[PDB]
């Protein structure tokens, strides 16, 4: 009634970036596309050779 | 077997990997920079930077 009152008296928000470090960016990109036909070209040269060992034994 | 030159079974077409042409030996077709590399028309790729 007096003394006191002369004064006054969720769920989901969704965010995303959270703790974790900057990043940054560059665009003299993508050679390595090759290296992965050099890599199984050679690797048929190596058999390739094996057999010139196999067919020259065989003689 | 089928005669695919004589009843249409043709069944080799994935095979081609380019075709260039060349009028008088000097005049590629379709020339004038159409296509990506069409002084050759490059069918198919077998690495692709």
């Amino acid at each position: 009634a007096a003394a006191a009152m002369t004064a006054t008296r969720m769920p989901s928000s969704g965010s995303s970036p959270s703790v974790p470090s900057s990043i940054i960016a560059e665009e003299k990109l993508l050679a390595l596309l090759a290296e992965l036909e050099a890599l199984s070209r050679q690797l048929a040269a190596l058999t390739q050779q094996v057999s010139e060992l196999r067919e020259q034994q065989q003689q | 077997g089928s005669i695919p030159y004589l009843d249409g079974t043709f069944y080799l077409n994935h095979t081609f990997k380019k075709v260039s042409i060349m009028f008088d030996s000097s005049v590629s077709w379709p020339g004038n920079d159409r296509l990506l590399t069409p002084n050759e028309f490059e069918i198919k790729r077998s690495v692709d930077g």
